[PDB]
């Protein structure tokens, strides 16, 4: 299938309490592989997956210096954006960026992206063409114009088509036994009483990688998406994921409901019911 | 924007007494990013707690995982207490073994 | 592997 290299970066001011906190977290398909955090005892880029330990000290020193440079850059940005928005120096504010690329199974670029947010709202973003920017407001129009004079977009484009994709392939190769694996979901059903002669059936899926999964409830063959509680798929602390979907059904009728679990790790979708 | 954290508590494996496991507290859909997450065993702070899987969704709200190794016991109570600007007081979510 | 970000 396709794969992706993604960085989530945040800088958040805290007036009165020193310099902004700056964080970079990197992912290859749903697994955390690197991290920078300005509040660490010693702020350096560090591995977050065992396969990255193979990268030598030149990798770690380069990425560390890049991250410290990015930190100062975002510190300036925070000051700048107080000016654009006519805001005071006493409040805390947040810049977020998502930056990365996806390649298809042939190892070629499918899409690149770089989007920024300020205080939780769209700010500026590179378009799919990798040539122009969409500014969400007029503060961001100032940025758009600065970035257009500086050739920022072809600079970014060159990273996305060049460095980003080339490092993704490297990571997928060096970490293939972790990244290219599939852990199949193991599933079960729990049962809970409700008032009014009804019952919650909850279908659980545990232990799976990658994160993409689909849980449905059925009755005769109709999917009951119209009466389903669920949680977003979530990490379980060891590089695998979990999910549940529930449905409310009449007491004594729970044997006609089936949970179905769809995952790329499974040779065929799982089917199960409540076990009394 | 202000967004209240959704707090979810769960083990990696179905919980069996005497059997090593991982307790998780996923704290999601929140803004602004400043947050305090404490995992508790019998009302007391668990000292060895790894933070991980920090990210954000399409709408920019923050997600992060707190997790720790543990061995369940019938009598032990586990929970996760979160302080965030969106909430006047700390919200605790308790681990529900039977969920 | 990460980008060097520009100032706004």
């Amino acid at each position: 299938g396709p794969h992706s290299l993604r960085y989530f970066v945040t800088a958040v001011s805290r007036p009165g309490l020193g310099e902004p906190r700056y964080m970079e977290v990197g992912y290859v398909d749903d697994t955390e592989f690197v991290r920078f955090d300005s509040d660490a005892e010693n702020p350096r880029y560090e591995p977050r997956a065992r396969w990255m330990e193979q990268e030598g000290p030149e990798y770690w020193e380069r990425e560390t210096q890049k991250a410290k440079g990015n930190e100062q850059s975002f510190r300036v940005d925070l000051r700048t954006l107080l000016g654009y928005y006519n805001q005071s120096k006493g409040g805390s504010h947040t810049i977020q960026v998502i930056s990365g690329c996806e390649v298809g199974s042939d190892g070629r670029l499918l899409r690149g992206y770089q989007q920024y947010a300020y205080d939780g709202c769209d700010y500026i973003a590179l378009n799919e063409d990798l040539k122009t920017w969409t500014a969400a407001d007029m503060a961001a129009l100032i940025t758009k114009h600065k970035w257009e004079q500086a050739g920022e977009a072809e600079r970014l484009r060159a990273y996305l088509e060049g460095t980003c994709v080339e490092w993704l392939r490297r990571y997928l190769k060096n970490g293939n036994a972790t990244l290219l694996r599939t852990d199949s979901p193991k599933a079960h059903v729990t049962h809970h009483s409700r008032p009014e002669d009804k019952v919650t059936l909850r279908c659980w899926a545990l232990g799976f990688y990658p994160a993409d999964i689909t849980l449905t409830w059925q009755l005769n063959g109709e999917e009951l998406i119209q009466d389903m509680e669920l949680v977003e798929t979530r990490p379980a602390g060891d590089g695998t994921f979990q999910k549940w979907a529930s449905v409310v059904v009449p007491l004594g009728k729970e044997q006609y409901y089936t949970c179905h679990v769809y995952h790329q790790g499974l040779p065929e979708p799982l089917t199960l019911r409540w076990e009394p | 924007i202000q967004k209240t954290p959704q707090i979810q508590v769960y083990s990696r494996h179905p919980p069996e007494n005497g059997k090593p496991n991982i307790l998780n507290c996923y704290v999601t859909q929140f803004h602004p990013p400043h947050i305090e997450i404490q995992m508790l065993k019998n009302g007391k702070k668990i000292p060895k707690v790894e933070m991980s899987d920090m990210s954000f969704s399409k709408d920019w709200s923050f997600y992060i995982l707190a997790h720790t190794e543990f061995t369940p016991t019938e009598t032990d109570t586990y929970a996760c207490r979160v302080k965030h600007d969106s909430m006047a007081e700390p919200k605790t979510v308790y681990w529900d073994r039977d969920m | 592997a990460v980008f060097n970000f520009a100032t706004m």
